[PDB]
RNA sequence: GGAGCGUCGGGCCCAUACCCGGCCGUCGCCGGCAGUCGAGAGUGGACGGGAGCGGCGGGGGCGGCGCGCGCGCGCGCCCGCCCCCGGAGCCCCGCGGACGCUACGCCGCGACGAGUAGGAGGGCCGCUGCGGUGAGCCUUGAAGCCUAGGGCGCGGGCCCGGG
RNA sequence: ACCCACCCGACCCGUCUUGAAACACGGACCAAGGAGUCUAACACGUGCGCGAGUCGGGGGCUCGCACGAAAGCCGCCGUGG
RNA sequence: AGAGGGCGUGAAACCGUUAAGAGGUAAACGGGUGGGGUCCGCGCAGUCCGCCCGGAGGAUUCAACCCGGCGGCGGGUCCGGCCGUGUCGGCGGCCCGGCGGAUCUUUCCCGCGCGGGGGACCGUCCCCCGACCGGCGACCGGCCGCCGCCGGGCGCAUUUCCA
């Protein structure tokens, strides 16, 4: 008899993408093979991410893909997320950019062509560069989703400033006793 | 491609068959009868194929041409050996080998020839073997 | 997909999910929210803050048409025209500056979130922010109300 | 009985609604049936517009 | 002279009698069909010394020789013709169980044909 | 191309071997050197006693530095300050055993464990018995039997210890690198001790098996190894 | 003259505990393999001039960074070569690559495996009906039924023989 | 795998219970039947499509529906959510 | 009629008999052997096959080679032409290229400041040839090399078959 707690020995990460969707697969494939056979972490964290699930691989904003290249340096470079390339309406003028996406929108992909930019597949960023060299690896917030807003320090104690699943907001949807002083107390 | 068909077809082809713990499959010019990626008639561009002949004498080795594929009736190239058994393998061999064809493929590719030209054994011979039939 | 559900997995095993010790019995708790104040409270006042008590106004017969005012920000104002209105601009040489009716795209009021590129407006709304107002003028154009 | 986190929430489930269910089953029928019917009236009135006044 | 198989190892089994369910024995209306007990007394269900079994994962076969008949080969039923020649490429190590719906004249039919491939049959002496 | 790669590549085959040749020569110098030491050690030990003895005098030896630490009771009902102790000695199954330094900090945590084992000081042929029989590297996290140098270099040449030798030496004499030598070592499975116990549940002292028996470790590592 | 009681020896007896080995599963390994040298790896390769038995004349270190299977060499004859795997013949081969590769595949190393209530995963376990699909099976005998017949699977179960 | 013998082991299941072989209840035997369903609402997780949008209803245009009470399309594509 | 008028199939409980075996600790059960039965696989030697080789017998046409024909592969000279990606030139399709636009113009036209249609303009989609480059499985034609088949040649130290 051995005294080790069995409790936490099975690691629950990801292995394949729970996706059953072929085109994805092929990339998969390719990126495993990659991630093993060259030193590039790069390729490591990309075929991580191919795993992740839509969720966790939330979209970049166009706004956000410049302001991130914008950056002082990484200027003549390629910009990579597994996620999708979204438009921003609340952004004009667009540089040119390179480009690596699972998706691209068809309003971003205008922009992007316009200004002059390459778009590239995962397929066509391997050949154009296999260990990753050169590149800018970008996520989309992760906390975005208004779901977070309910996680948390419940509401109802005492400094959380946590959302409520509430039917609707209005005057008499809570907001009485437990969020007046008038009205029992507050939190 | 040969991959994302492959992807579209691993588990549901027609010709597959699973069943008794074994898998198989029977799509023309699959020497091997497995459902592999290595081994499928349809999916490759290059294709290798060894059917026993019509007339019962000899072997038929079926090349893919990549000529035009998308125009099936074209596509496939079949040729006839009926030769002194040593003699079949070398032509299906340098097929293979001297024309830097499916170089995957190749010894399978002998060995089911070799098989075809088994079959071809004598049945007759072998009734006699099974059976001493002496002295009742 | 009943398949897939989790009763077939069940299948066998005698209390179906629902411990033997306690039961699955009908109403355990009363029905639904019964003991908001009592036996169920400290769930009321630790995820619902605020459920129990009156507050402000009644309000009799409500119509929601007369409060309408669909707002939009600075932020993306030149959405709501065609692209070669903002271009035909920054162009031209005349320093026209080409007019923005909100209204007809179906915003009243005109909100003051975002900058607003270096290039004159005329804006025609219901309403405007003060900041709005501000942040057109500083742009070198002219905010006008409408009917 | 709430258990952890949610919208306290009112269903309007206590009527015998299930004795006043109304299914849609109907509704390709129907669509039909009006459409034949229009079909019909602009033909009575022949070269007048089907639309109406 | 029989078709020998390609590799003919000792097969190891480490269990042969059928495990069978509780109370199979007293009871008509129990199978023998192994049901694992959920009972919360349950002398089988708890392991006591003396008691019927309980099958785990820790009898299983070895993988050289899991599905491997006695003869060597594994079974792989055939239904028809056609559905042999699969097998031809095997041989050594598969050999061909035909079923039992098949009819008796192509039952025939699909033996002689085994025969020229060098298929085993393992139900071949049969309808007639 | 041909030629010229060729005997590039005989050159560098033979560069190895040369430096193979090379490394084993230094691990066979190193054990002669450490076959000195022992010597050494074990007769200046007798050359002090004889000499206070020669006086009327006494020569109170060194305590000792290191001791093997069997656990002789099983992994059911332990208090939970002693299992957490027998976990940083890695003594988690019964009848595992580990080389310990000794100093104020773990000789009390010892006292903590001490109706949970049996430990003491062990003999030169006791760490030699121990590690050529039942010498298992941790290597990646997977224990893996140390069958050549090769092995115990990969992990731990980086102090200076290069074989099977050097290691006994790290762990005879506590050296520097000890903490890295024995944490490199898996703990040792010894089988139960041939001939029985005394008494499981008593010190030594007492007639039992527990606890601090100095000298007579190395009898029962004998019986156990 | 213990088969009693108190003190102590040797010796022997056996648990699912410990050790070694087999086999099954689970977990872990930034695990391996989409076809390459390489085992404390501590380089490889142009290419130009100048030359050659020269070399890089550094620690009782006991040694790892440098040395004795060659660096230049045997052949063509001091000068030239030091050549190509469609052929070095191979323990490593960078020219092409499994018998192996259903990549949801295949393979290797370690570790571990009680379980009610409860949870999750996998079931080429099982039932009935639907879209597809098996140029499936079936009066030369389907379903069901029965079987001291033959087997497979850890098991749910399954397949064959005879009736 | 059928029967028999012998050595060792071995109390009857289900259940409520801190505790069941119990002098605790249910159970003579066999067959068939027999219990976590569906709707609605919410939340989180996951998969797919599109993405500052998205949406499909409801309605309409295309057929006697064999398959269709499907399928397709709509400045209704967005009244509206 | 092993379908006989409540009759297709005809399970289990339960009963009758026939056969076999047992029998003073109620039976039944798990593990482990033994004995007997039932069938099943044999063998009237199971010495099981397959390569290659050596020898010994017997028998057909070759392979190796050229020659003629067919088909296939692969290649570069991209040689010649079709093919299409990125770029530049034609402002050339632009009216013989259409849609879209809150871009403009009511110098226009038609219908009643508005609707429809022109006409500018911008965005997008197509012709002409030249140049550079990815020369891309997107194809043809010749030439080359290699492979395979058929028929010609080769009659036997060969190449087959068989024992
Ligand atoms: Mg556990
Ligand atoms: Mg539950
Ligand atoms: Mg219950
Ligand atoms: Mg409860
Ligand atoms: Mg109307
Ligand atoms: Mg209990
Ligand atoms: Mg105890
Ligand atoms: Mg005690
Ligand atoms: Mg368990
Ligand atoms: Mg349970
Ligand atoms: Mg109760
Ligand atoms: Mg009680
Ligand atoms: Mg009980
Ligand atoms: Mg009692
Ligand atoms: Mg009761
Ligand atoms: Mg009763
Ligand atoms: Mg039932
Ligand atoms: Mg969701
Ligand atoms: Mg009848
Ligand atoms: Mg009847
Ligand atoms: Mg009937
Ligand atoms: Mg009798």
């Amino acid at each position: 008899g051995v005294d080790i707690r069995h409790n936490k020995d099975r690691k629950v990460r990801r292995k394949e993408p729970k996706s059953q969707d072929i085109y994805l697969r092929l990339l998969v494939k390719l990126y495993r093979f990659l991630a093993r056979r060259t030193n590039s972490t790069f390729n490591q964290v990309v075929l991580k991410r191919l795993f992740m699930s839509r969720t966790n691989r939330p979209p970049l904003s166009l706004s956000r893909m410049i302001r991130k290249m914008k950056l002082p340096g990484r200027e003549g470079k390629t910009a990579v997320v597994v996620g999708t390339i979204t438009d921003d309406v609340r952004v004009q003028e667009v540089p040119k950019l390179k480009v690596c996406a699972l998706r691209v929108s068809s309003r971003a992909r205008s922009r992007i062509l316009k200004a002059g930019g390459k778009i590239l597949t995962f397929d066509q960023l391997a050949l154009d560069s296999p260990k990753g060299c050169g590149t800018v690896l970008l996520s989309g917030p992760r906390k975005g989703r208004e779901v977070y807003r309910h996680f948390g320090k419940a509401p109802g104690t005492p400094h959380s400033h946590t959302k409520p699943y509430v039917r609707s907001k209005g005057r008499k949807f809570e907001r009485a006793r437990g969020r007046r002083a008038s009205r029992g107390y507050k939190n | 491609s040969a991959h994302l068909q492959w992807m579209v077809v691993r588990n549901c082809s027609s010709f597959l068959i699973k069943r008794n713990k074994q898998t198989y499959s029977t799509e023309p010019n699959n020497l091997k009868a497995r459902n592999s990626f290595r081994y499928n008639g349809l999916i490759h561009r290059k294709t290798v194929g060894v059917e026993p002949a019509a007339d019962g004498k000899g072997v038929v080795v079926v090349m893919k041409r990549r000529s035009g594929q998308r125009k099936p009736a074209t596509s496939y190239v079949r040729t006839t050996i009926n030769k002194n058994a040593r003699a079949t393998l070398s032509s299906i061999r340098h097929m293979i080998r001297k024309n830097k064809y499916h170089p995957d493929l190749r010894m399978a590719a002998i060995r089911r020839a070799s098989a075809i030209l088994r079959s071809q054994k004598p049945v007759m011979v072998k009734r006699k073997r099974t059976r001493p039939t002496k002295s009742s | 997909p009943s398949r897939l559900r989790k009763t077939r997995k069940l299948r066998g095993h005698v209390s179906h999910g629902h411990g033997r010790i306690g039961k699955h019995r009908k109403h355990p708790g009363g029905r639904g929210n019964a003991g908001g104040m009592h036996h169920h409270r400290i769930n009321f006042d630790k995820y619902h803050p605020g459920y129990f008590g009156k507050v402000g106004m009644r309000h009799y017969h409500l119509k929601r048409n007369q409060s309408f005012c669909p707002t939009v920000n600075l932020d993306k104002l030149w959405t709501l025209v065609s692209e070669q209105t903002r271009v035909n601009a920054a162009k031209n040489k005349t320093g026209a500056a080409p007019i923005i009716d909100v209204v007809r795209s179906g915003y009243y009021k005109v909100l003051g979130k975002g900058k607003l590129p270096k290039q004159p407006v005329i804006v025609k709304a219901k309403f405007f922010s003060r900041r709005a107002e501000e942040k057109i003028k500083g742009v070198g154009g002219a905010c006008v109300l409408v009917a | 009985a709430p258990s952890r986190n949610g919208m306290i929430l009112k269903p309007h489930f206590h009527k015998d609604w299930q004795r006043r269910v109304a299914t849609w089953f109907n509704q390709p029928a129907r669509k039909i049936r009006r459409r034949k019917a229009r079909q019909a009236r602009a033909r009575r009135i022949a070269p007048r517009p089907a639309s109406g006044p | 002279a029989a078709l020998r198989p390609l590799v003919k190892p000792k097969i190891v089994k480490k269990r042969t009698k059928k495990f069978i369910r509780h109370q199979s024995d007293r009871y008509v209306k129990i199978k023998r069909n192994w049901r694992k007990p959920r009972g919360i007394d349950n002398r089988v269900r708890r392991r006591f010394k003396g008691q019927i079994l309980m099958p785990n994962i820790g009898y299983g076969s070895n993988k050289k020789t899991k599905h491997m008949l006695p003869s060597g080969f594994r079974k792989f039923l055939v239904h028809n013709v056609k559905e042999l020649e699969v097998l031809l490429m095997c041989n050594k190590s598969y050999c061909a169980e035909i079923a039992h719906n098949v009819s008796s004249k192509n039952r025939k039919a699909i033996v002689e044909r085994a025969a020229q491939l060098a298929i085993r049959v393992t139900n071949p002496n049969a309808r007639l | 191309n041909f030629a010229e790669l060729k005997i590039k590549r005989l050159r560098k085959k033979f560069a190895q071997k040369m430096l193979r040749k090379a490394r084993r020569k230094l691990i066979y110098e190193k054990a002669k050197h450490y076959h000195k030491e022992y010597r050494q050690m074990y007769r200046t030990e007798i050359r002090m006693a004889r000499m206070a003895r020669k006086a009327g005098n006494f020569y109170v030896p060194a305590e000792p530095k290191l001791a093997f630490v069997i656990r002789i009771r099983g992994i059911n009902g332990v208090s939970p300050k002693v299992r957490k102790v027998l976990q940083l000695l890695r003594l988690r199954q019964i009848f595992n055993g580990t080389f310990v330094k000794l100093n104020k900090a773990s000789i009390n945590m010892l006292r903590i464990v001490e109706p949970y084992i049996a430990w003491g000081y062990p003999n030169l042929k006791s760490v030699n018995e121990l590690i050529y029989k039942r010498g298992y590297g941790k290597i990646n996290k997977k224990r893996i039997a140390l069958t050549d140098n090769a092995l115990i270099a990969r992990s731990l040449g980086k102090y200076g210890i290069i074989c099977m030798e050097d290691l006994i030496h790290e762990i005879y004499t506590v050296g520097k690198r000890f903490k890295e030598a024995n944490n490199f070592l898996w703990p040792f499975k010894l089988s139960s001790p041939r001939g029985g116990m005394k008494k499981k549940t008593t010190h030594f002292v007492e007639g039992e098996d527990a606890g601090n028996r100095e000298d007579q470790i190395n009898r029962l590592i004998r019986r156990m190894n």
